[PDB]
């Protein structure tokens, strides 16, 4: 059961090389690609993400995507770059402009036939195709168009499989570019129609887990990185290792999603302490519990307690026992009854994995469905429709040929994802 | 005496792992299929045949197929300690899971791996010479066991026709819960269950859990320890068909004591010396105080309280060293209390089994070592209050329609869940008409 | 297709491979707890015969 | 159907045994020319062993019955 | 006692290869022919007489031919290791291929040809003194196995009269296919070889992959298992001349058990015991067993399924350790089943065959070690599925005359392909009126 | 079953040399002549194309004709060269200039006779002689007219034999010369009367695959005339070394060629890799296929996808299962439906032979023959109908004698074959 990977963009390369050691790491590849690791159980799930060539050697299921390959160059050149394949780089000879209208309908559609090429070559080499798994920002401007591209081709061929997508998001507070509202809002409308199911990470959020909890002195990119290649790698961990209650995409979809368009998510992950203090405290089942429910510990902006949960999930990786998984889940669900919405009995799925990462005896990730995310779509739009009014910088879109009426549907849709969000959270049993 | 087992899904082949470590640790078959004779001089002793047959060599393998749709499981069984005991065209396994959908499970996935299954129970079914039931073990909660198992029990009942079907089944329990749609499969399951089993058996983990903790001294059990106790049980009730006893009981004999209507087949099930070491070294273990033990709550393996119901039958095994005047002493005993209550149209409401072959003590295990112990399975009026939950759950979720889309696109109709829902509550209105006193005489 | 000496190193370096897995960092519960127990546990076959 | 239960019709599963003097029918080119066509294997875009595939090229996999309850279908059976 | 063996093109030289190879290792004539240098002869006991003859001075020579047009596959054969046994005669190669063409094969380059192949196969029958058949194998696929096997055949129906002609034929497979044109050489084929063969016995690459792939362990087979499957299936008809048992049965029976009518001479073979090493030591293989093996579908070496239709007539050959009493309980139950259908005109649609010699084994063959097997050929309706999927593959080339240019040039008549078409469609008819009840038409 | 070569030409003596090379290589004979190979396997078909002269050398069975003493210099300079049989070596005292009747009639007729005679003498020895192959570009003067000349006169006098070509044929984006479409028009009609199957390369192709494919720095003709030189060693090896399911020229042309004008046909070779990707993928038969059907791998400028497939044919070299074979052809035939004519039931011929090309483990080359390329003869038409309509040159070719009807007869036959190619493209059953 086998997944293939898309990365697009400076933040999708630069996310991905940090994923890429991750795994390579757990399953003892050296950085030349040479498996050199101790235990068959390694092996034995490695085609999940990694083809096998000749004498040893494994090569990641990968497709790399830029309009200029300065960003290729850096990826290549980076510690475990040779691992990739060298004919999986795929670039033009001009930039997105930070456009939307540019990486959608120029280059696009100029690139996207050799990407679409590609990815047929590497789903139909597989025995049985998984889901695809795709990284970007949504506030970019390659990333936004030839990312909503791509998944609108694959959501084409593929209709039956999965799509899953983590994705960056503007910070309410600062921001890095001034047509983010545009980029982001016509990248929601995309989404909302094509995606299976999406994750939402905000750079804000990462430098605040740093700083409260972590205490870094000095943060950098690859700090952030490694936060969300961690936790992108524990979400596929019950895939590929064996457990007393085995887990799949398909399955947290089918547990998360209670209606088709509400299929926006919240991530955490546990056993995140500083250095100085975890000298003085061991790990056990609630203190993961009590992390990962705290709202310090989301990776969002939005927080819980201005909504209600309409479902979760939770995958543990160590030995461990069914007593605390599952008291704790009744526990927490029983004290903070208000929290969660009332029409669903159980809103918690939970799955046990054996094989933790190295150097901690246990870890979960968290994955939560939770209406605080209408928060973030109104701040956009709110932000698009002052934009809007007054033509701010309209003459860029329309002069690469846009129509004004995708943004007045765009708008609208993601006007009535809101209202739908709403909807769901002042409902009663009546 | 033959008897087959089917194993379906993830807690049905972790429970066999188990029913099977203990069959094979029981007779004496080493895990590479062969037995180490002892004697020189005799015969060889013919008892494994309920579970086992051997070949013209006198290797040993086991009557069983283990059925699953995610390959991790039966793999690691294929490359476990276990490998050369099982054939290895018996362990099946798909490409991908029913992803927690009855409807999945049913309709799209199962229909491709259920043919090698009916293939292979055919092969063992012609391979026998007295064949009295099929024992099934699955989950009702997730996607594979409740669609493929109904879809397979359908295909069982017309190609067998008469042969028993009796269920081990693993129910949702009552506050304890693992994923949120199971309401919508244990719902359909039910009429795969009601007109496709003859006995059926229900468990909840809560119940086992909580035997665990408070009879022996285990303060983080898992799973292995509950499908350990599951096995116990199992190999008490068929240990009637494999040893020597005063009093034999046939497996028909359950159903024709203890169903009175051919819908009212759910049973409770419970067990006696549930003692650790150090506890068991200072007390005596007498017949009557085990048979006071089967009808405490404390004792039994579902979530369900007998005292808000009444009594139909009962069925009693005894194994080991007890003599039958003791245990009609017991059951007199238990007769005169006034908490336990029969219905007034079953007066003779007891079956006795005894067996002289005590029970095995299983080296990892957690279980002391006792001279006699006894199992009950009884059929009771409080098991309505387990559907009554399941039906206000489904309520609740139904009422918005909060999951639908997803059964509908893999191929069912909304019409199923009202159709389901109500033939439940009729078996609702069955159980409460069924324990009305005939005040009204004509 | 005889096998040289090289190969018998091959096959049996397989062997301890498969045999030296789920060590401390790798141990699932199907290893610790399903194990071979034949020695340390009692048989008995007092109460049981062949038929006729 | 009997009172307060469903039969095993109302769900869609018929449970009668064959009619085999159908079924030991050849199919030639005639008894195409009568019924449909082309004798030929249905291609597919699926992998083999997939559902896709079994579902557009056997007949057992494609059989639908009709659903629901006798009372309310007309039955004309 | 004797048969003559006539090995046409490239699948009948490579069949003859492992045929040789068995019935050599089997009787126990050395690769070479020769005997030690000590002893006065090779071997003590004349039996090897049905396949080879020996010189004066005691070498041996076997009794066969080997035809092709293309020089390689002979001229692998002249260089290989059997390179002292055969009579360099007996190995004849043309210059050059008949290219696909049934025209080719059958009026150009075969019809050159022909005179050597008839002079040496005339050599071979007056040294001969009580031949009872001729085996063929062929490929109707290909050009010059088609066109010259089907001239030969008429030859030879001239010349030795009454004599019986057996042949052993792969035709194309349903969906695996290999070149363009099998469609008219197939048809063409069937044509000549409805009235010029007494019976023909059909196989599929298709299927014996599926058997190979299921019952045997091999992820990657090639074309010499495949062709080791045959020389085992042909050995197992063929050991009833050749050593001792309780009944046997002569190729000329046969003809007579299982042809009704002089077109319906298609028969089905099965082999049961096809079984790998490590499946062998995990089950006893009783009679009872393969002889339900042999009913099942999985079992069958062409790509038909017999529960589509009705059998005529049954030919069971059981060689190894069996026992009558068995052998007559077994075919009562296969009796009884109700997917085993017999048209109502044939009551007594069973022939027997029983040989005490259990099957030999190949240094380096894939099948297990078994005590006994059994083989059938069998006669039923099923077979005119296949027919009609070929007639409809040629209706839709034919309609275009896609590529009927190279066949007139090769020496046909256009008028051929309708000729062969009718008659075709005429035994689809035969098939149809044959199956049709007696009760039913009064 | 001897091959007799005629290479005609700069193109054609060029491309020639590096084949003799190749050919030479594989059976161990030294550029002296001297065999110095180490198995009977080398020796037991080295009649197919060679001759053996007294004490040891082997001499190999080709013409080469030319009009300009230039070419023989060259082929003279190159590594192999003295291995040519002086007496084949036909030329004359002046050039073609580049002109199709001057090629054609003035000395073409007076050198004719002297190929004639050699390549009867060289026919007349063999004792079974399997069909002539042709190597000579289209756009040229020399190798234009006076080889069709030669194909016209050997058909005349070996009509049951097979006659094939290996053509060059003007690119449309790249040309050395000026009058290249009045040559290839007239030699197109040569060649769809005269020959049994032809094979169309574009030197656009072949730098499209030296530059995308093997990243070459410096590409040079060279290169060029190693992958043409590939593909025409590869046809033959089925005659020529045993295997599982021989194949033979015959059966190739039996079972490609429906109807006797559709004698065209495309070409692939499928091991390409640059020597920085080689680390990376180990050999397999689905990865073979599918090189196989990329139609970048493809030697002509028209796509497949414009297309459809009326036949193909695939000759495997190496030591493989028939099995995958056979179902690699069965899951591209039933996965890519739409692209096959739909009233041939079956459109793969498969072919397995045990030896493979030295220093490669497997290989395989394809023949395609699809309607698509109907779209490069309608360019070459478009060409001519720009230059005739205004005479733009004529008068070089009149001067020569032409008679002006011949062009628009020509022109009219390329049409009706471009016509022929379109009805059997939109043909139905009805
Ligand atoms: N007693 C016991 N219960 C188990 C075990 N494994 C799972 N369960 C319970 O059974 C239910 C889950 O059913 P599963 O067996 O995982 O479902 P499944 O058959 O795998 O169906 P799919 O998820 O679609 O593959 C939950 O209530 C679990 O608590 C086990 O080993 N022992
Ligand atoms: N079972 C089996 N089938 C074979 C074998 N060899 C070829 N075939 C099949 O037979 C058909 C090809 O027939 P060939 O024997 O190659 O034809 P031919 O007799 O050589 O005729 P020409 O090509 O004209 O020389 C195809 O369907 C092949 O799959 C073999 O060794 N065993
Ligand atoms: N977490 C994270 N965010 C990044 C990284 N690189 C860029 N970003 C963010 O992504 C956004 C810029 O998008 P960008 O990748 O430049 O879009 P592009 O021009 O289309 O490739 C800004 O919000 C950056 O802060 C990175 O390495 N990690
Ligand atoms: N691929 C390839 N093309 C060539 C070679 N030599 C010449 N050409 C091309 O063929 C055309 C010139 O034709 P030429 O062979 O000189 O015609 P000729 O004078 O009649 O022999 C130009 O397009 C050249 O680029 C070669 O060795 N390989
Ligand atoms: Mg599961
Ligand atoms: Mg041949
Ligand atoms: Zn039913
Ligand atoms: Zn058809
Ligand atoms: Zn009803």
């Amino acid at each position: 059961r086998e997944i293939v990977c898309v990365q697009a963009g400076q933040c999708g390369n630069q996310i991905g090389s940090k994923f890429w050691e991750v795994i390579s790491d757990e399953h003892g590849v050296d950085p030349t690609g040479t498996y050199q690791g101790d235990s068959d159980l390694q092996l034995e799930r490695i085609n999940v993400y990694f083809d096998e060539a000749t004498g040893g050697r494994y090569v990641p299921r990968s497709v790399l995507i830029d309009l200029e390959p300065g960003t290729m160059d850096s990826v290549r050149a980076g510690p475990y770059g040779q691992i990739f394949r060298p004919d999986n780089f795929i670039f033009g000879q001009s930039g997105a402009g930070n456009n939307w209208a540019k990486g959608h309908y120029t280059e696009g559609a100029e690139l996207i036939d050799s990407v679409l090429d590609v990815c047929c070559k590497e789903a139909e080499s597989c025995d049985c195709l998984q889901g695809f798994q795709i990284c970007h920002s949504l506030g970019g401007g390659t990333g936004s168009g030839m990312g909503t591209l791509l998944i609108s081709k694959l959501r084409e061929q593929y209709p039956d499989r999965i799509m899953m997508t983590f994705s960056i998001i503007p910070s309410p507070k600062v921001s890095d570019t001034v047509v983010e509202p545009y980029n982001t809002t016509l990248s929601v409308h995309q989404l909302v129609e094509n995606s299976d199911e999406s994750m939402c990470i905000d750079n804000e959020a990462l430098y605040d887990i740093c700083f409260r909890t972590l205490k870094l002195t000095t943060p950098t990119f690859g700090d952030l990185n490694h936060l969300v290649s961690a936790v992108v790698s524990g979400v596929t961990c019950c895939l590929r290792f064996p457990g007393q209650l085995n887990s799949d995409l398909r399955k947290l979809a089918v547990n998360l999603v209670p209606f088709p368009r509400l299929h926006f998510f919240m991530m955490g992950f546990a056993p995140l302490t500083s250095r100085g203090s975890q000298q003085y405290r061991g790990l056990s089942v609630p203190e993961l519990t009590q992390q990962m429910f705290d709202a310090k510990n989301m990776m969002q902006a939005a927080d819980p307690r201005h909504g209600r949960y309409l479902t979760a999930s939770a995958l543990f990786r160590g030995r461990m026992s069914t007593k605390e998984v599952d008291e704790q889940m009744l526990n927490v669900q029983n004290k903070n009854s208000s929290y969660f919405i009332e029409w669903i009995p159980n809103n918690i799925k939970s799955s046990v994995c054996d094989i933790p990462p190295k150097g901690l005896k246990m870890a979960v990730t968290f994955i939560g469905n939770n209406t605080c995310i209408q928060e973030m779509f109104r701040r956009v739009g709110e932000q698009f429709t002052l934009m809007f009014r007054r033509k701010a910088f309209l003459h860029w879109y329309t002069g690469e040929g846009m129509d004004e009426m995708e943004f007045t549907e765009a708008e609208s849709n993601m006007n009535d994802l809101v209202s739908e969000y709403q909807q769901y959270q002042d409902a009663t049993i009546e | 005496r033959e008897a087959i087992c089917i194993h379906i899904g993830q807690a049905g082949c972790q429970v066999g792992n188990a029913c099977w470590e203990l069959f094979c640790l029981e007779h004496g078959i080493q895990p590479d299929g062969a037995m180490p004779s002892d004697k020189t001089i005799g015969v060889e002793d013919d008892a494994f045949n309920t579970f086992f047959s051997e070949t013209g060599a006198g290797k040993h393998v086991p009557r069983a197929v283990f059925l699953d749709l995610e390959p991790t499981v039966v793999d690691e069984v294929r490359t476990g300690t276990y490998r050369q005991l099982f054939h290895p065209e018996q362990l099946i396994s798909g490409k991908e899971d029913a992803a927690n959908n009855y409807a999945r499970g049913h309709y799209t996935i199962g229909k491709e791996i259920v043919d090698l299954c009916l293939d292979r129970i055919r092969k063992l079914a012609d391979n026998c010479t007295g064949l009295q039931g099929f024992l099934v073990y699955h989950a009702v909660g997730g996607g594979t066991g409740s669609g493929l198992g109904a879809l397979l029990l359908e295909r069982l009942s017309v190609d067998y026709g008469k042969k028993s079907k009796l269920g081990y089944t693993v129910y949702p329990s009552p506050q304890v819960s693992t994923a949120v749609v199971e309401p919508y499969n244990s719902v359909l399951s039910t009429h795969s269950l009601l007109e496709h089993t003859d006995v059926a058996a229900m468990l909840d983990n809560e119940a086992i859990y909580d035997l665990t903790r408070r009879n022996l001294d285990i303060e983080r059990p898992t799973y292995t320890n509950l499908n350990r106790l599951i096995g116990q049980v199992v190999s008490s009730l068929t240990a009637s068909l494999r040893f020597d006893g005063a009093l034999n009981v046939d497996l028909t004999e359950f159903q024709t004591n203890l169903v009175p209507y051919p819908r009212i087949h759910f049973v409770l099930t419970s067990y006696a010396p549930v003692i650790s070491a150090e506890k068991a070294y200072h007390e005596q273990l007498s017949v009557s105080e085990i048979s006071n033990a089967v009808f405490e709550p404390a004792s039994m393996m579902t979530k369900c309280d007998p005292r808000h119901g009444k009594y139909m039958a009962c069925c009693l095994m005894y194994r080991g060293d007890v003599v039958p005047k003791d245990v009609n002493a017991a059951v007199a005993t238990i007769k005169t209390k006034r908490t336990i209550q029969f219905v007034d149209w079953s007066p003779t409401g007891f079956k006795c089994g005894i067996n002289y072959q005590p029970p095995t003590v299983v080296p990892g295990g957690d279980l002391a070592k006792v001279q006699r112990a006894v199992c009950m399975i009884a059929n009771s009026t409080a098991i309505a209050e387990v559907f009554a939950r399941i039906d206000h759950k489904f309520d609740l979720m139904y009422s918005k329609r909060a999951f639908v889309h997803w059964y509908v696109g893999e191929g069912m109709e909304e019409g199923e869940f009202s159709e389901a829902r109500e033939d439940l509550a009729a078996l609702e209105k069955d159980y409460e008409e069924v324990g009305a006193e005939s005040a009204d005489m004509d | 297709h005889t096998l040289t000496p090289v190969h018998e190193e091959t096959v049996l370096s397989q062997t301890q491979r498969h045999l030296n897995r789920h060590n401390g960092k790798w141990a699932t519960e199907y290893s610790v707890s399903y194990k071979d127990s034949f020695d340390e546990a009692e048989v008995n076959k007092a109460y049981s015969k062949r038929s006729i | 159907h009997d009172k307060k239960y469903h039969h095993c019709d109302c769900y869609g599963h018929p449970l009668g045994l064959p009619n085999y003097k159908v079924l030991a029918q050849p199919r030639t080119n005639n008894y195409y020319n009568a019924t449909g066509g082309c004798p030929c294997i249905p291609r597919s875009a699926a992998h083999p062993g997939s559902w896709r595939n079994k579902r557009e090229q056997l007949r057992s996999t494609a059989n639908h019955f009709p659903f629901g309850c006798t009372k309310k279908r007309p039955g004309t059976t």
